[PDB]
């Protein structure tokens, strides 16, 4: 039977130093995110971008729109790698790890971090942009041509299910953590510690997760089974812009 | 460029 002992309120202590660095690390929660998508914010109403039209109206809030959007995509994902990155540096033990573990547990894992983090602004209708000032519908992003018209597709699809699982901040600050600890990563040099650290972000994660959702008993089942699809997820999209790359960021150019 | 830019944001 569970008990409120030292070991747990170490984990839950855990638990907030991992929520607290997440807070502080990406700017836009899931909290703010579903506030703004339920219209229970005192915040600026995001302008919709539902057609063509409301695109070039919405560029003022390279020469085809696909191209344009597609470069929005690739910015924004440079600017994510860093926000994780900022989040993993707070993760006890990572900074401690081999430098050249901590950029192969980033370089594998922020993908898988940015998917399960979209979901957060996404709901059926499409996904808030620019910080929660845009919101793109699913089916205008949906109707660019070929090979464009595919990219959000699997990334709202995963987030459909995804977000059936309610999540919120304090569970994600701690599913993320063990995604970037995967002791699976190639070219790994020393795995024990990364896995070590695993173990006790699992037991955290497993703790929140019972305390958090009376309603879902496997729900910690559940999330592990979702890190599987992530990887599917990850993988189709690496494809996709090789594909992109072969038929088609001021910080990256210095 | 996805290590460059995560070295540099480790820094």
């Amino acid at each position: 039977h569970m008990q409120l002992n030292p070991e747990s309120a170490d984990l839950r202590a855990l638990a907030k130093h991992l929520y607290d660095s997440y807070i502080k690390s990406f700017p836009l929660t899931k909290a703010k995110a579903r506030a703004i998508l339920t219209g229970k914010t005192t915040d600026k109403s995001p302008f919709v971008i539902y057609d063509m039209n409301s695109l070039m109206m919405g560029e003022d809030k390279s020469k085809e729109v696909a191209i344009r959007i597609f470069q929005g995509c690739q910015f924004r994902s440079v600017e994510a790698v860093q926000e994780i990155t900022e989040y993993a540096k707070s993760i006890p033990g990572f900074v401690n790890l081999d430098l050249n573990d901590q950029v192969t547990l980033l370089k594998y894992g922020v993908h898988e971090i940015i998917y399960t983090m979209l979901a957060s602004l996404m709901n059926k209708d499409g996904v808030l942009i620019s910080e929660g000032q845009g919101f793109m519908t699913r089916e205008f992003l949906k109707s660019l041509r070929k090979p464009f018209g595919d990219f959000m597709e699997p990334k709202f699809e995963f987030a459909v299910k995804f977000n059936a699982l309610e999540l919120d901040d304090s569970d994600l600050a701690i599913f993320i953590a063990v995604i970037i600890l995967s002791g699976d990563r190639p070219g790994l040099l020393n795995v024990k510690p990364i896995e070590d650290i695993q173990d006790n972000l699992l037991q955290a994660l497993e703790l929140q997760l019972k305390l958090n959702h009376p309603e879902s008993s496997q729900l910690f089942a559940k999330l592990l089974q979702k890190m599987t699809d992530l990887r599917q997820i990850v993988t189709e999209h690496v494809q996709l812009l090789q594909v992109i790359k072969k038929t088609e960021h001021p910080l990256l150019q210095e | 460029g996805l290590e460059a830019i995560i070295r540099k944001a480790l820094m």
